[PDB]
RNA sequence: AGCCUGUGUACCAGGAGGGGAACAACCCAGAGAUAGGUUAAGGUCCCCAAGUGUGGAUUAAGUGUAAUCCUCUGAAGGUGGUCUCGAGCCCUAGACAGCCGGGAGGUGAGCUUAGAAGCAGCUACCCUCUAAGAAAAGCGUAACAGCUUACCGGCCGAGGUU
RNA sequence: UGUCCCAACGUUGGGCCCGGUGAACUGUACAUUCCAGUGCGGAGUCUGGAGACACCCAGGGGGAAGCGAAGACCCUAUGGA
RNA sequence: CGAGUGGCUUGCUACCUCGAUGUCGGUUCCCUCCAUCCUGCCCGUGCAGAAGCGGGCAAGGGUGAGGUUGUUCGCCUAUUAAAGGAGGUCGUGAGCUGGGUUUAGACCGUCGUGAGACAGGUCGGCUGCUAUCUACUGGGUGUGUAGGUGUCUGACAAGA
RNA sequence: CGCCACACGGGGUAAGAGCUGAACGCAUCUAAGCUCGAAACCCACUUGGAAAAGAGACACCGCCGAGGUCCCGCGUACAAG
C-alpha cells in the first residue's frame, strides 16, 4: 500500500476484541487475519494502525452480530512513530467496518482517528469528525 | 577430398594459422576455420580446403568451410545487405541508431528505450520505415539484423494481435 | 495388474481343463478378420513375428487384435483382406490373492504361450499395405520386440 | 623459490594424466621434478561434462574437509598426488620433490615428455586447465 | 506436518570467534573512479544523539520537511600516512614490494612500532617506478595511524595502525599523490576525504558479551509451555538426527558472541564539523566531552565507546549523494534521565 | 525375494595360499620345513610387479575402463548420430535437388443450383494444339480471381533414389 | 494472567577460579576421524578415498545400535504357580 | 493393452537384535531429495485483454496462523505470492512431552457355566545415569615453519 | 516491543528465441562456429583464514640487547586461560 508516514508497532493480535467506531450497529468487534500479511511458524498474524484487517462481529444488533466483514484500524493503544520522533498512543483500539471499495459501511465515524489513516483510506478519512 | 576455390580478382586472402582473413574494396573479414584434421591454405589463385578423411562429420565441415569462404569473397566485393520494415498498430515506435547500437522507443507505449549492439564494421543505415542492415561479415550483418527484429519480441500476449516491431524485409 | 506377473514361460504347462476348474472365458472376439469367406488367394501375405518366447494375456491378444483390425478399416468394414491372428491362450494362470501358507493360486486368467520367430498374426492383402501399420500398432500392446515379415511380395 | 629440479616438464597442450602419471613415476624413482605452464595443459572430452565432474568436487564437502583446488596450479598438483601413495614415507617423499607451476619461472624452457603431447590440428574437444580454472571462480593470475 | 521456517541466525559471520585485531581491516575497497585519493580514514565512537533535518529525498512526499534522526556522534581527529606501500602483481596474488616512509614521526608512535631511524625513501621509490615500468605494480596503499592522544576522553595514547588504499586516476599519477602524502608529514584529514552527505560504510569490532546461550546468540525459542518448567529453558531441543552421528557446525550452539568485526554498509555522513556543537549535557556517559574534528553518522556503528572504528567510501551505494543536507537541530540534552 | 520345499553335483561348514577394492562357498589352487626356478587365475599408464606393446577398425557418449553377483540395472518404444555389407530402379540420349521459363485452348465441361467456373455434391473424364499441360493432386474465394502439385523445356553437372 | 505472540532485565543458591576433603558408575584390545562402499543385511578398527600437529579448559549431549536390567511382548520347555 | 522407475504405504519373507537398538503423535534443532505449491526464465493454448489451463528449465529463498481429534491423515475458517510433497533408525525420550499405545484398579456392552476374554468403548495410572571415547560450538598451552615489532597477502572455507 | 544497515552490475549456462551453416546443391538454431537467455552457477559483497609442510610477503628495530613475561593501577575484554 501507500507509505502511512508513520513507523508503528502492531499493537493487536488475531483474536483480539477492539471497539467499532461507526454507527453502523456493530459494537465490538474481533480480529481475524491481516490483509497481505503471511507471518512465521509460532507467531501471531499481528496488526495495527493502517493495517485493513479480516473481522468478525462480537456484539451489537443481532442482524450485524457473527457477521465477517472487512475493516479498518483506526486507533490502538500501543505507541506509533511520526516523523518529528514523537509517539503517539491512543485511549483504545478501534477500526471501521469498510467495504469492498474501502468505504466506510456507516454513516458516522465515533471517536478520533490518526491523520495516517487518511493517506490511505481517503472516504474513511473524509468521514472523521476529529483527525489527531 | 579437396576442393579449390579461386578467389576473385577483385580479392586478396591471405591465412596463417586456423585464421583466414579476406580483404576488398568493400572491406576485410577474418574468421577461424579449425576443425579436426581439416587445412586450410592459400595457393595462390585459390584457396584449398582438403582433408585426408571422408567421414561424413568431415565432409560436413568442408562443405562449411566452403561456403564461409565464398561468402567472404561476397562480402568484401558485393557485400552484405538485410532490409527492414518498421511496423506499429497504435503507438508511433521511434527507431534511431543511437553510437554503436539502434535504440528503439515507444515501443507498445513503453517509457523504457529499447535497445542492441550492433554486431563489428555493420552499418545500419535507417531512412523512414525502412532500415538496411549492410556490412563485408555476414556473420556480424546476420545477427545485427536478426537482433533488430529480437529486439522487439513479446512473449506476454498474443502475437497475432500485437504486431508491432521491426522485420526482415529483405535476406540477401 | 502387470505382465509382469504373467510373462515369462517358467512354469510347467498348466492346460488339462479336467484338473482345473473356474476358469475365466477369453476376451478374444475374433480369430479369423476380413474377408474370411475367400481363402489366401491374395498376392501379398504379412505376418507379425514375435521375437522372444513369451506368455500373452488373452487381455493383451485382445487389445493387440482389436487396435490392428480395428485399424485396417482404412480399408473398410468390408474390405478385401484377411487377417488370422493363428495362437489361442490355452496355459492357465494363477494368482495367490494365509500368506505363504497353502500358496498355490486360484484361476485368474490364460495366456498363449509363443516361442521367439512364430507368427502371432498373418494378414493377406492386395498391394496395399495398410497392415503394415495395423501391426506395428498390434506389437505396441504385446510384450516382446516384434518383426513384420513380409512373405509372398517381391513388389517392393 | 628455486626448486633444483632434476627435470623440467612442460604441459603446455599436454594431457594432464599422461604428464601427471610419468611424473609421479620420476619422483617415485627419486627424481625432483617441476610441472611448468600448468594453466596452458589440456585434459580431452566434452568440456561441458569435464567441468561438471570438477565442479562437483568443489562442492562435495563437509565439516571433515574435502579440500579441492581451484587454480590450475593445485588441479596438477593433487592429480599427482592420486598416482602416488601419498601417505606412505616414500609417497610424501617422491609427492614433495614435485611442484607445478603456473607458467615457467625457470630459464630453461621444459621438456615435452613422450606421448603427452595433443594435436590441436586433429583435435577439438579438448579444455585448458586453465579455462577450468576460470570456470571454477578461480582467479587469473596468468 | 512440522511448519516450514529459516533457520537461526546467519552461516555468513563465523566462526564466531573473538576477532584477531580490535582495530577493524577492510577486505574490499572502493573502484578507481575520480581523481587519487586515499580511500578510507578512521576516528573513535562517543555516542548517540539525534539532530533535526530537512528532507533531503527529492522521491520523498515531505521532502523540505523537518525530520528526526538518530546519530552516533565519532571524533575523527587527523591521522597521518606515516609511508606508502606498493604490490606488485605475482602469479600466487598480491605482495608487498617495498615502502616509502618519513621522518617526521609523532612524538609517541614508537609505544607501537619501532619507528625508522634509517630507511632510503629514494631506493624504495626507483624500486616501485621500476615495477610500475615492469608493469607489476599492483595497487598502492598508506600505513596510517591515529593520534588518540588528540582524543581526551580515549584513555589510550598508543596509536591504531591500519593500512588504506590509495584510488586515483592513472597510476602514474596517483603514486605520486601518494609520495606527496607522506613526503610532507603525512597530516590528513576528514575533510580530505568524505564530504558531508555521501555514504560510507562503517567497520568495526562489535561490543564483546563474552559466552552466551543459542537463544541470544543464534536466535532460538526458549522451551515453551510446559517443556519450560521441565529442567530445560534454554537449550535447544538436539545437537541432530541419529544419522549423520556426529553433531554438524550448523547447529546452534553456545559460545564467544560479540568481539566480531563487522562492515556496516551504506552509512550516511549526516555532517562533519569540529568543535563542542555535538557534545551532550552531562557529557557522553562513559565516554566524556566532545570538543575537537567530530563526524556525525546516521544510525548505529559498531562498537561500544572509545573503539576505533573505519570508514570507506561505500562500495555498493544504493543511492546517489545528496551533499550537504541542512541540519535545522542537533540535540545536546543530557544521556542521563 | 539375500523366499519356501525337492533333486544331482561340487564347495563353505571343517579349506590355507594366489586373484576378485573389501567379501564362507566366483576364478586359480587343495597345503610338511627351507631354498632356487617356472607357471595358474589374474594382470602389464600411475597408485602397483610387468607394455604408455604391434597390425587393423569402431565409438565422442567419459558410452566404457562393471566375468559371476541382494551387490554390476536399465525396458517397451524410438534414432538422416555414425560405421560396414547387400538388393532393386534411374543417370552425360544429362539423372536427384534447386532456380528460370512454360503450365495452352473447345471450356466458365454436363448435371444439379439464384450460383458453381479444376476443386459443395452427382456423372463423365472426352480432343486439339504441342516440347509440355488433369473434364485437375493441394490451398484459396460468396461464387471468380490469386497461389501452387502434376506434366515440358532451359540453366547446372554427377552420381541419385528405394 | 509471561500458557503463547517473544522474549528481556533483575534476586538468591549453584555453576567458574582457589585451599581442604574426596567417592561411584564404567573398562577385550586398539582408538584424531569424516564420506562412501563392503560385511550375519545397522562398521571409529574391513576396502577406497578425504581429512588429520600435540595437549588442555568450558559446553550442550549427535554417535559409541552409550551406561543401567541373562526382554515384561512373542514363541519354545512332555517348566512353576 | 504394453514397458518401466521409486522404495512414502501395504503385503510377503524370516537375514539381523530377544544377557532389551526405549514403538505413536507432537515439539525443538540441523542437513538433504525433486516427481516444483509460490517465486525467476521459458513453450503451447480452445493465447484479444485481464484472469486461466497445460507443458519446459529450475531446489536460491519461501511454503505461515487457527477450530474439532492423542491423532498421522483429514474435515473446516480466515489470511496468503503459495500456504508442495518426501528422506535422515516412519531424524530427533543419555532433549522435552506423555494425550494415545501398553501392566497392575474400575465400569459398560458383547461372549463364556466359570475363572475370564474382545484391534470394543471408558475414568485413573512412574519417564533412571556425575560423559571415558568420538563429534561439534567457543576458549587456552605447546611444538613446527626458524630474534622482534608493526602492516599485509590469500590457498582455501562460510553465507540467503 | 525501539533504531540503523543488508545492491546493482558483469561472466558463463539450462529451458527457450535466434544467426551463419553443411552433411543432403534446397531446407535446417547444430553437426564445426556464433548471438542471446533463469530467483539457479561463477565473480561481485560480508566473515574466517600462515599449520597453505611450496608452513608466505614487506618495512623497520635488534643479536648484549629489540622485544616480551611477571609486577602495579584498571578495563573498549573476560567462566580458567
Ligand atoms: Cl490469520
Ligand atoms: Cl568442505
Ligand atoms: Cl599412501
Ligand atoms: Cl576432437
Ligand atoms: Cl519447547
Ligand atoms: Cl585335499
Ligand atoms: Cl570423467
Ligand atoms: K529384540
Ligand atoms: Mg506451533
Ligand atoms: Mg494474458
Ligand atoms: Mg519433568
Ligand atoms: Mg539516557
Ligand atoms: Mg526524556
Ligand atoms: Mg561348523
Ligand atoms: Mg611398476
Ligand atoms: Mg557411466
Ligand atoms: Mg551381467
Ligand atoms: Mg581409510
Ligand atoms: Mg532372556
Ligand atoms: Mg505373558
Ligand atoms: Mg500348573
Ligand atoms: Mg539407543
Ligand atoms: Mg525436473
Ligand atoms: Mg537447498
Ligand atoms: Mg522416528
Ligand atoms: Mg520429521
Ligand atoms: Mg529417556
Ligand atoms: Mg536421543
Ligand atoms: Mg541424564
Ligand atoms: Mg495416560
Ligand atoms: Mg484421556
Ligand atoms: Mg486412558
Ligand atoms: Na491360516
Ligand atoms: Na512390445
Ligand atoms: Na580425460
Ligand atoms: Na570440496
Ligand atoms: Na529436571
Ligand atoms: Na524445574
Ligand atoms: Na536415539
Ligand atoms: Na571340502
Ligand atoms: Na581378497
Ligand atoms: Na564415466
Ligand atoms: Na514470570
Ligand atoms: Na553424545
Ligand atoms: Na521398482
Ligand atoms: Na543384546
Ligand atoms: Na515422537
Ligand atoms: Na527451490
Ligand atoms: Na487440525
Ligand atoms: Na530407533
Ligand atoms: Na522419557
Ligand atoms: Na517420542
Ligand atoms: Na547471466
Ligand atoms: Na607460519
Amino acid at each position: 500500500m501507500e507509505a502511512l508516514g508513520a513507523d508503528v508497532t502492531q499493537g493487536l493480535e488475531k483474536g483480539s476484541l477492539i471497539t467499532c467506531a461507526d454507527n453502523t450497529g456493530a459494537r465490538e468487534l474481533k480480529v481475524i487475519s491481516v490483509h497481505g500479511y503471511s507471518g512465521t511458524k509460532n507467531r501471531h498474524p499481528k496488526a495495527g494502525l493502517g493495517d485493513k484487517i479480516t473481522v468478525s462481529v462480537t456484539k451489537g444488533t443481532p442482524e450485524m452480530r457473527r457477521q465477517v466483514l472487512e475493516a479498518v484500524v483506526v486507533r490502538q493503544r500501543k505507541p506509533i512513530r511520526r516523523p518529528d520522533g514523537t509517539r503517539v498512543k491512543f485511549e483504545d483500539n478501534a477500526a471501521v467496518i469498510v467495504d469492498e471499495n474501502e468505504d466506510p459501511r456507516g454513516t458516522e465515524l465515533k471517536g478520533p482517528i490518526a491523520r495516517e489513516v487518511a493517506q490511505r483510506f481517503g472516504s474513511v478519512a473524509s468521514a472523521a469528525t476529529m483527525i489527531v | 577430398p579437396r576442393v579449390e576455390l579461386e578467389i576473385p580478382e577483385d580479392v586478396d586472402a591471405e591465412q596463417d594459422h586456423l585464421d583466414i582473413t579476406v580483404e576488398g574494396d568493400n572491406g576485410s573479414v577474418t574468421r577461424r576455420l579449425w576443425y579436426p584434421d581439416i587445412d586450410v591454405s592459400v595457393d595462390g589463385d585459390t584457396v584449398v580446403i582438403e582433408s585426408d578423411e571422408d567421414n561424413a562429420k568431415t565432409m560436413s565441415t568442408i562443405g562449411t568451410f566452403q561456403s564461409h569462404i565464398e561468402n567472404m569473397f561476397h562480402g568484401v566485393t558485393e557485400g552484405w545487405e538485410y532490409g527492414m520494415e518498421v511496423f506499429y498498430s497504435h503507438f508511433p515506435m521511434q527507431v534511431n541508431v543511437e553510437g554503436d547500437e539502434v535504440v528503439i522507443e515507444n515501443f507498445l507505449g513503453e517509457k523504457a528505450p529499447r535497445r542492441t549492439t550492433i554486431h563489428g564494421d555493420t552499418d545500419v543505415e535507417i531512412d523512414g520505415e525502412e532500415l538496411t542492415v549492410s556490412g563485408p561479415d555476414i556473420e556480424a550483418v546476420g545477427q545485427t539484423a536478426a537482433d533488430i527484429e529480437q529486439l522487439t519480441r513479446i512473449n506476454d500476449k498474443d502475437v497475432r494481435v500485437f504486431q508491432d516491431g521491426v522485420y526482415i524485409t529483405r535476406k540477401p | 495388474k502387470p505382465g509382469a506377473m504373467y510373462r515369462n514361460s517358467s512354469k510347467p504347462a498348466y492346460t488339462r481343463r479336467e484338473y482345473i476348474s473356474g476358469i475365466p472365458g477369453k476376451k478374444i472376439a475374433q480369430f479369423d478378420m476380413g474377408n474370411n469367406g475367400a481363402g489366401p488367394t491374395y498376392p501379398a501375405q504379412v505376418e507379425l513375428v514375435v521375437e522372444k518366447p513369451v506368455q500373452i494375456r488373452h487381455n493383451a491378444l485382445e487389445a493387440a487384435r482389436v487396435a490392428a483390425n480395428r485399424y485396417v478399416q482404412n480399408s473398410g468394414a468390408a474390405a478385401n483382406y484377411k487377417f488370422r491372428i493363428r495362437k489361442f491362450p490355452f496355459h492357465v494362470i494363477r494368482e495367490n490373492k494365509d500368506g505363504m501358507r497353502a500358496p498355490f493360486g486360484k484361476p485368474v486368467g490364460t495366456a498363449a504361450r509363443v516361442h521367439g520367430a512364430n507368427h502371432i498374426f498373418i494378414a493377406w492383402v492386395n498391394p496395399d499395405p495398410n497392415v503394415e501399420e495395423a501391426w506395428r500398432r498390434a506389437k505396441m500392446k504385446v510384450t516382446p520386440t516384434i518383426n513384420i515379415d513380409s512373405s509372398p511380395a517381391g513388389n517392393a | 623459490a628455486e626448486f633444483d629440479a632434476d627435470v623440467i616438464v612442460d604441459a603446455r597442450d599436454c594431457i594432464m594424466g599422461r604428464v601427471a602419471s610419468q611424473v609421479a613415476e620420476q619422483a617415485l624413482d627419486g627424481e625432483t621434478v617441476a610441472v611448468v605452464n600448468a594453466e596452458r595443459a589440456v585434459i580431452t572430452g566434452r568440456e561441458e561434462q569435464i567441468v561438471e565432474k570438477y565442479e562437483k568436487r568443489v562442492d562435495i564437502g563437509n565439516d571433515n574437509g574435502y579440500f579441492y583446488p581451484k587454480r590450475p596450479d593445485g588441479i596438477f598438483k593433487r592429480t599427482i598426488r592420486g598416482m602416488l601413495p601419498h601417505k606412505k614415507q616414500r609417497g610424501r617423499e617422491a609427492f614433495e620433490s614435485v611442484r607445478v607451476y603456473l607458467g615457467n619461472p625457470y630459464d630453461e624452457d621444459g621438456e615435452v615428455l613422450d606421448g603427452t603431447s595433443l594435436d590441436r590440428l586433429s583435435n577439438i574437444k579438448f579444455v585448458t586447465l586453465g579455462e577450468i580454472s576460470e570456470t571454477l571462480g578461480a582467479n587469473k593470475t596468468w | 506436518p512440522q511448519p516450514s521456517r529459516p533457520r537461526k541466525g546467519s552461516l555468513g559471520f563465523g566462526p564466531r570467534k573473538r576477532s584477531t585485531s580490535e582495530t577493524p581491516r577492510f577486505n574490499s575497497w572502493p573502484s578507481d573512479d575520480g581523481q587519487p585519493g586515499v580511500q578510507g580514514f578512521a576516528g573513535y565512537k562517543a555516542g548517540m544523539t539525534h539532530v533535526v533535518l530537512v528532507n533531503d529525498e527529492p522521491n520523498s512526499p515531505r521532502e523540505g520537511m523537518e525530520e528526526t534522526v538518530p546519530v552516533t556522534v565519532i571524533e575523527t581527529p587527523p591521522m597521518r600516512a606515516v609511508a606508502l606501500r606498493a604490490y606488485e602483481d605475482t602469479p600466487y596474488g598480491q605482495r608487498p614490494l617495498t615502502e616509502v616512509w618519513t621522518d617526521e614521526f609523532h612524538s609517541e608512535l614508537d609505544r607501537t612500532l619501532d619507528v625508522p631511524e634509517d630507511h632510503d625513501p629514494d631506493a624504495a621509490e626507483e624500486q616501485i617506478r621500476d615495477a610500475h615500468e615492469a608493469g607489476d605494480l599492483g595497487d598502492l596503499r598508506l600505513i596510517t595511524h591515529t593520534v588518540p592522544d588528540a582524543v581526551p576522553s580515549v584513555p589510550k595514547k598508543k596509536p591504531d595502525v591500519m593500512e588504506t588504499r590509495v584510488g586515483g586516476g592513472s597510476v602514474s599519477d596517483r603514486l605520486d599523490h601518494a609520495l606527496d602524502i607522506v613526503e610532507d608529514g603525512g597530516e590528513h584529514a576528514m575533510n580530505d576525504i568524505f564530504r558531508a552527505g555521501e555514504y560510507a560504510d562503517v567497520a568495526g569490532v562489535t561490543k564483546g558479551k563474552g559466552t552466551q546461550g543459542p537463544v541470544k546468540r543464534w536466535g532460538v525459542q526458549k522451551r515453551k509451555g510446559k517443556h519450560a518448567r521441565q529442567g530445560w529453558r534454554r537449550r535447544i531441543g538436539n545437537l541432530g538426527p541419529w544419522n549423520p552421528s556426529r553433531v554438524r557446525s550448523t547447529v546452534p550452539q553456545q559460545g564467544q558472541t560479540g568481539y566480531h568485526q563487522r562492515t556496516e554498509l551504506n552509512k550516511r555522513l549526516i555532517d562533519i564539523g569540529e568543535g563542542d556543537e555535538p557534545t551532550v549535557d552531562g557529557g557522553f556517559v562513559n565516554y566524556g566531552e566532545v570538543d575537537g574534528p567530530y563526524t556525525l553518522v546516521k544510525g548505529s556503528v559498531p562498537g561500544p565507546d572509545k573503539r576505533l572504528v573505519r570508514f570507506r567510501p561505500a562500495v555498493r551505494p544504493n543511492d546517489q549523494p545528496r551533499l550537504d543536507p541542512e541540519v535545522r537541530y542537533v540535540s545536546n540534552e543530557s544521556n542521563q534521565g
